[PDB]
């Protein structure tokens, strides 16, 4: 389990993807020319997970950039780390999906698809020991959502033995690009439940609320939200891209986090929450860091973990700190909040400490939780879908592409069933 | 690729065409001979081996008068003779002549030229059809063309710019007949249609531009500014772009309900000097005041189903989201219960250009809101009544029957209008 | 109060002995093969067959999804085609019904003017019985 | 829609026709030699409507001169614009119908008809885009009435797709002692109802009354009445003869004016009313023009528009004036007199402004109205006809030519029906 | 010459292997290059090291991992010259903490390869005693691969001694929620194939480091250096000219009364921090008393709550028989030390003169004498009971089971494994009761 093949689909996918790539490149001592200039052998020890070593000194991200709209290609290349990416790995179509999941999944996307699979094949066959795939995309649009889910299905067929990991961004009316997001999101979730092993549920409702309420940003921008996303992505991938015992590969992470196959939707968490302008501030202690696991205010998914129960939790601490203190605090939290952890999964909270802190903070903590509380995010999408479907609003754009009302009925049913399952284990007692 | 083909039908369509193409040329630095010392303007202009730029447009009229001015005018060198099509005798303000008697003579000729413009397209998005509801060419020839386009180009996007009749400038008593027959015949063939009420434009010129007796030159220069705001997203590469498909997806909830209301702001007389500069918030709010609307109706009394906002010039996303937030807090502005979020945004870098010696003043930023409101039903209702008054006595019907039309065709047309009216009612009923 | 030491072994790197504090309380007394390599192979290969089976089953479902993908793409082709077919026959029947009506409209309008000619010459015959059968 | 073929039949037709030709020629800058000498490109822009260019820097009226009486041929040639017409176009018999519609329509007129159609065909086939025909004639005689209606029928057969427009002059006992005029007129109206698309009802009762009452002319002459006719004809054709949006061709005018096929008889109006060779000075104001032009005193047909309702109205203003004022005044008149405009024909009043004024006036207005009040003109002809027919007076004049009493019974019936139809829409409510 | 072949499976096994072999080298004067200055001269060291033509000494050991990371350190490390490449075996992909993946999917790929080198090493032997297998209960390699290896070894080497050093899981250092599954599944498969197995409870080691060595946050380096000491104390008599547990057969005869109850409890003393003020060395009495203190045990359990069925005392260094008999006398007076009806209440005592050795720069202080008590007590049943409960909690809801079934395992195997644990638990109970007659 060495190499990971990273894929970015649509505007959101590419926006969050580029940001991850600049964040982790800094952490690993890589400048935009692909040249290593760091000063720690720890930075390069597991560099092969995300980078291919190119001719001479240089390092090249194992990333595939995808979109049906050509514009985003230039948007990336113009970015700070634009010239770090392989030119061949840019697979861009001529006309976007026009916020229609059917177009990206069946019509215009089915094209671009094969030409994309050829790039993944070239990357994959080059691997000594392929771990699997990491896709970044939104569920709101037509490319990231529709085509991204088609990619997951076509990859799954070619590589059925590999881990499929996604950073799926959830739509919110609070920050939206299309009136049809409930259709696009519902149809995507159905596909994610069946075809992924681990999905990070990055909720735009959660990020907007963090920026507006906590960060006090009157008008949050995609920059402000992506500042929280990049932080989170850096945290959840710390165990993968640096030496350590806990959840060091995609499969060992899936084994510790996924008890039931369909229940693979993680609620990411992060402390401290900072604004792109919050260039101060010197603080945070170990108990301070630890308290934020139940602070719904710190969740990248719009659900209160106190409204449900944790099936499994992964906690990653960064910066120089006493592991004794970390272990003490971690025990204190579980022993005092025993009512939010399922009694039937003993020692379901695993903790790791990376000495290397992220840029900007001297100390940080990331939380990856498989909580039953995630049903609230799916209930929200479902109600929004019902509001529209009940009246068959905008449906003609979907059916026009060849889809049936049945496919909509089936996508909703699976989502209701998914919620119904989380509820089943939420109630589940460790008694005979 | 992703090219649009503009079709300008009748006197109204050809004259607005003249305004539009004059403005596009100014906005792209193209001289009247077709020379120019982005790249997105190629969706609207073919390039020759001589390095000259030719509009992807066809001008059709059943009488030579108006097009003969184009071919002797300032831009006679811009269009190739083959794309300027004229008959000998007009449809005498009679739909039946434009559709059957006179139209049949030039139909094949026009489709031939369209087939040739489509041949030079590497990824045709669709068609932009400009016509009056009132004239015999605008009504009858357009409906005949739309029908023929559906046969030759199946489901390919077809969008209209329809001139809604005003008595102030109306030249025929039979315009309500022509309006209803064309609406009926076209309905199933158009994907989306932007109506421009002539009384609304007339009044904005009178009020905002201080024009005592507005002329077609005054009206067209204003219409041209809106049409440009709608096409800017296709002709330029801005901060956010909307394609033909994206329009239909975000503005059309049901196939029949395809008539968005256009509102442009700011409209300032080229005098004053203190009148500026208006903020993103100020110009946005203006889209919700009826004095700036392109069709005379009251949205206070109706409900919105979708809103699309096309910003141009000095516009920042943060300023736009701030402005939409304030609209989302206004009780007076009602949306339907089947619409979690009914907004779509576009942003272009280019401030609106003005024709030197024009009525409009230079502004640093402007906006055109395309909104689908149940209030547009008021415009059909006024036309339907005028039709009823005349049809009850069969006044003027003999002119139509004489050209081979059947009386039962008038009832079909009106019954379909009665159904359209009922569909606007049903859709606003919010509802179990 | 009493112990028993039994010397066991003496060697180069050490010595061993047994110490008995108390003898046993009770004195009167309180294998299954193998396994075969063929049995191991049988179990190992049974699992391989259950694994290969569930991977195949999974692959069959991804195959079902593709067959459906072609079907919706096919539906959209048949819809655009049927649209063309409605539009073609409709517009033709309307063009034929109109040509029909329009031609008939003239047929009667000339037929009324032909009656006029028939009656004009007919009037000239009534005058003939008067004009020169006269004076 | 370019060329119009103009025809003049009988004494009246030729008299009014010559007058139109001199009036419009002056407006267009054409001297009697056919040579253009004007100073505005607007004058020639639509010259082709009425004139043929023909080999030579000069212009020739597309007019056909007809009569069964030879005298009128010389009367026109001796006139000021006599030498402007094509000599070949002058088609003249030897007889003269002697105020017998039967002679004009069946006997003497049918003999000359083919020779006339000879000239129309030559003119028509020469047109790039023939609009249709314009006939000038009286309904009170035999030639203009009888032969003129035969012509319309024969031209209708050859050109069924073209517009048929007439300037039909209505008889009055005030101007003519000819007793048979009610018969001739009734027989003609029957033909006009069936075979024309647009007819201007120029009433000699109305013109006599204008000259006698308003103009204070003790004994009005055909010269005095024709002065009003020429004024009117110049006005109604302005939209046809000059560039503009409204009623620019014969068909677009018919579409805006005719709601029911048979109701195609227009009541023309003019302001200001003047006598021959009379220079005011003092041109009317815009409200003055708008009001005067809508009075019964200003109608070329002998009916009170206030006695009926307007189905449709066309209003042409000539001279330099503010279009705002024109539009304002025009709205004021139709908002204050809502009881004279049918509620069921929305926006039935269309207005046009030509910068070029007619000769003699610095400002003028012409009114073309399809009013139900026109039934008064038809009732007058009908009463006069019945007075005679009841007693079978003069019937042998027509029966002698081979006609039957039924041809008469049928002509009257259609006229009673025509009145009965105007009455139907006069009463007709919107609801 | 009666040779012993050591096998190290998975990360835990390989790393403890590194500690053990580093300590053996120090105890025998073998340098990391394999060169032993035998220049001035008991030969018993040859039961654990083959000699080459170059005069270098090579461990009779095999290191296996389904992943290269840990063994790659061995081949670049201080002792890369001690081991021959052929005896360091690695796959490319690990068993992802899944017994099934280790036993069924990935294991099958490297099994023949492993047995081949075991065969090779099994030849250079003029009187093979058997095998010493080092592995974790928790990981997918240590659980899944070991059980697969034990099975084939029974086929290829019919009735040849196989002894385990198994790492019992502690939540403090645990890396997988599924460790109780892997623990029970491996115990079940291995049971009939192992003759004797010494469990090392990670929480016990962790706590001894914290308490006695004053280590705030114990690392695998600290744990393994401790484990090694006990392992060395156990293997000493095979590697030196001893008198007690002088052959592997003896371990089994001396400690295992019944085939299934083959899990003796280890207790070591003294454990002293090297970085502390000088102290008057501990007496034979002091170190003996320490054997009956649960704070020094290798597995967390209470022998008060149990009965002994065999006891063995392994003294190292400066130890005199008179001092040992004096120490045993004192214990009997003050403490019960209940045995079973059948066994005599007593101890098999062996002294090994070779002094205890410590890794220089290590955590442990060098002592003049030490002791390791090996005792088969019914109290070890408490360790199975804790693991069995954790298994029950998860299995009731079938949590994580799909990971196992997905690798071709059957749900019935979990039932089979647990039923055998239920039987093992009952056997510890049944053995502690009165005998009849
Ligand atoms: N945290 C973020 N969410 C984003 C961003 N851009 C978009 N989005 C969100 O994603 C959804 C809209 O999607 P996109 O831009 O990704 C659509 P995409 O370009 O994949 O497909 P098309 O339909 O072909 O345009 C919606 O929930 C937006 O609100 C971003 O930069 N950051
Ligand atoms: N406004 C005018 N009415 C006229 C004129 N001449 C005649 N009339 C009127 O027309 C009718 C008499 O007709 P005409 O001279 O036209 C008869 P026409 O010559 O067509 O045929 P004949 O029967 O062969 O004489 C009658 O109402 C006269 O009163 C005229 O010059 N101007
Ligand atoms: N805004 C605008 N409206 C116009 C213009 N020209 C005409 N119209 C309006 O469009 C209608 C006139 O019909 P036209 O387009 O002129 O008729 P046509 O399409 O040429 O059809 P024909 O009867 O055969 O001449 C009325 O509602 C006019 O007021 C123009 O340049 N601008
Ligand atoms: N004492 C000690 N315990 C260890 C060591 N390494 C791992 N463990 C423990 O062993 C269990 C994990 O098993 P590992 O040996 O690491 O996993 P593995 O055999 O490689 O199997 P895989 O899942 O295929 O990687 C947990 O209880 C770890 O705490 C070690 O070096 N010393
Ligand atoms: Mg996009
Ligand atoms: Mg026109
Ligand atoms: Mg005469
Ligand atoms: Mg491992």
């Amino acid at each position: 389990m060495r190499e990971i093949v990273h894929i970015q689909a649509g505007q959101c996918g590419n926006q969050i993807g580029a940001k991850f790539w600049e964040v982790i490149s800094d952490e690993h001592g890589i400048d935009p020319t692909g040249s290593y200039h760091g000063d720690s052998d720890l930075q390069l020890e597991r560099i092969n997970v995300y980078y291919n070593e190119a001719t001479g000194n240089k390092y090249v991200p194992r990333a595939i950039l995808v979109d049906l709209e050509p514009g985003t290609m230039d948007s990336v290349r113009s970015g700070p780390f634009g010239q770090i990416f392989r030119p061949d790995n840019f697979v861009f179509g001529q006309s976007g999906a026009g916020n229609n999941w059917a177009k990206g999944h069946y019509t215009e996307g089915a094209e671009l698809v094969d030409s994309v699979l050829d790039v993944v094949r070239k990357e994959s066959e080059s691997c000594d020991c392929l771990q699997g795939f990491q896709l970044t995309h939104s569920l709101g649009g037509g490319t990231g959502s529709g085509m991204g889910t088609l990619l997951i299905s076509k990859i799954r067929e070619e590589y059925p033995d590999r881990i499929m990991n996604t950073f799926s961004v959830m739509p919110s009316p609070k920050v939206s690009d299309t009136v049809v997001e409930p259709y696009n999101a519902t149809l995507s979730v159905h596909q994610l439940v069946e075809n992924t092993d681990e999905t990070y549920s990055i909720d735009n409702e959660a990020l907007y609320d963090i920026c507006f309420r906590t960060l006090k940003l009157t008008t949050p921008t995609y920059g402000d939200l992506n500042h929280l996303v990049s932080a989170t992505m850096s945290g959840v991938t710390t165990c993968l891209r640096f030496p350590g015992q806990l959840n060091a590969d995609l499969r060992k992470l899936a084994v510790n986090m996924v008890p039931f196959p369909r229940l693979h939707f993680f609620m990411p968490g992060f402390a401290p929450l900072t604004s792109r302008g919050s260039q101060q501030y010197r603080a945070l202690t170990v108990p301070e860091l630890t308290q934020q696991m139940f602070d719904s205010k710190n969740m990248m998914a719009a659900c209160d973990p106190r409204h449900g129960r944790y099936l499994t939790v992964a906690t990653i601490f960064r910066g120089r700190m006493s592991m004794k203190e970390v272990d003490e605090q971690m025990l204190n939290i579980q022993n005092k909040n025993s009512s939010y952890f399922v009694e039937w999964i003993p020692n379901n909270v695993k903790t790791a400490v990376c000495d290397i802190p992220p840029r900007g903070l001297k100390m940080s903590s990331t939380f990856i939780g498989n909580s039953t509380a995630i049903q609230e995010l799916f209930k929200r999408i479902s109600e929004q879908f019902t509001a529209m479907f009940r009246r068959k609003a905008f449906l003609h754009w979907y059916t026009g592409e060849g889809m049936d009302e049945m496919e909509f009925t089936e996508a909703e049913s699976n989502m209701n069933d998914l919620v119904s399952e989380y509820q089943q284990y939420q109630d589940a007692t460790a008694d005979e | 690729m992703r090219e649009c083909i503009s079709i300008h039908v009748g006197q109204a369509g050809v004259q607005i065409g003249n305004a539009c193409w004059e403005l596009y040329c100014l906005e792209h630095g193209i001289q009247p001979d077709g020379q120019m010392p982005d790249d997105s303007f190629n969706t609207f202009f073919s390039e020759t081996g001589a390095g000259k730029h030719v509009p992807r447009a066809v001008f059709v009229d059943l009488e030579p008068t108006v097009i003969d001015e184009v071919r002797t005018g300032t831009y006679r060198q811009l269009f190739h003779p083959e794309q300027l099509i004229t008959g000998k005798e007009d449809a005498a303000n009679n739909y039946a002549r434009g559709h059957y008697t006179i139209g049949k003579e030039i139909i094949d000729l026009v489709l031939d030229r369209i087939r040739k413009l489509a041949d030079q397209c590497t990824g045709l998005q669709g068609f932009l059809v400009f016509h009056s509801f009132g004239g015999g060419t605008g009504s009858g020839f357009t409906s005949l063309l739309m029908e023929r386009l559906s046969v030759d180009y199946g489901k390919k996007s077809k969008l209209e710019f329809s001139i809604y009749p005003a008595p102030q400038v109306s030249t025929a008593v039979v315009e309500p007949y022509n309006s209803i027959l064309t609406t009926h015949t076209t309905l199933e063939h158009s994907d989306c249609a932007f109506m421009v009420d002539n009384e609304a434009i007339y009044d904005i010129c009178r009020r905002n531009l201080d024009i005592e007796r507005p002329t077609y030159t005054n009206l067209n220069r204003l219409i041209s500014q809106i049409v440009s705001s709608i096409t800017a997203s296709l002709r330029f590469d801005g901060a956010l772009n909307v394609d033909l498909t994206e329009f239909q997806t975000n503005l059309v909830p049901y196939p029949r309900i395809h008539f968005p209301l256009a509102t442009y702001a700011p409209v300032i007389s080229a005098e004053k000097a203190y009148h500026e500069q208006l903020s993103v918030a100020e110009i946005t709010n203006a889209c919700f005041e009826p004095a700036n609307q392109m069709v005379k109706c009251d949205p206070r009394h109706g409900k919105y189903m979708a809103c699309c906002l096309l910003y141009r010039g000095d516009v920042v996303p943060k300023d736009v989201n701030a402005a939409i937030a304030t609209i989302k807090t206004k009780r007076s502005i009602q949306f339907v219960d089947w619409c979690p979020t009914g907004f779509k945004v576009g942003i272009n870098y280019q401030p609106p250009t003005v024709v030197p010696g024009g009525d409009l003043a230079k502004v640093q930023r402007a906006v055109c809101m395309l909104s689908n409101t149940t209030a547009i039903a008021e415009a059909w209702a006024r036309l339907d009544h005028k039709f009823d008054l005349m049809y009850a006595k069969r006044a003027f019907v003999h002119w139509y029957v004489g050209e081979g039309m059947e009386e039962g065709e008038f009832s079909e047309a009106r019954e379909d209008m009665a159904a359209l009216e009922k569909d606007y009612e049903e859709v606003g009923v919010d509802s179990v | 109060a009493d112990m028993e030491v039994i010397e066991l072994n003496k060697a180069t790197s050490g010595q061993s002995w047994e110490v008995i504090l108390k003898p046993p309380s009770f004195d009167g007394v309180p294998r299954r093969r193998d396994p075969s390599l063929e049995e191991i192979q049988k179990k190992l290969e049974a699992a391989e067959e259950r694994r290969k089976y569930q991977e195949a089953e999974l692959l069959k479902h991804l195959a079902e999804k593709r067959e459906h993908e072609r079907e919706v793409i096919q539906k959209a082709i048949e819809e655009n085609n049927n649209f063309i077919k409605m539009a073609k026959e409709k517009l033709a029947q309307k063009m034929e019904s109109n040509k029909e009506n329009r031609e008939a409209h003239l047929a009667a309008m000339l037929e009324r003017l032909q009656e006029k000619d028939k009656h004009a010459e007919e009037v000239r015959k009534n005058k003939e019985l008067k004009e020169e059968a006269s004076r």
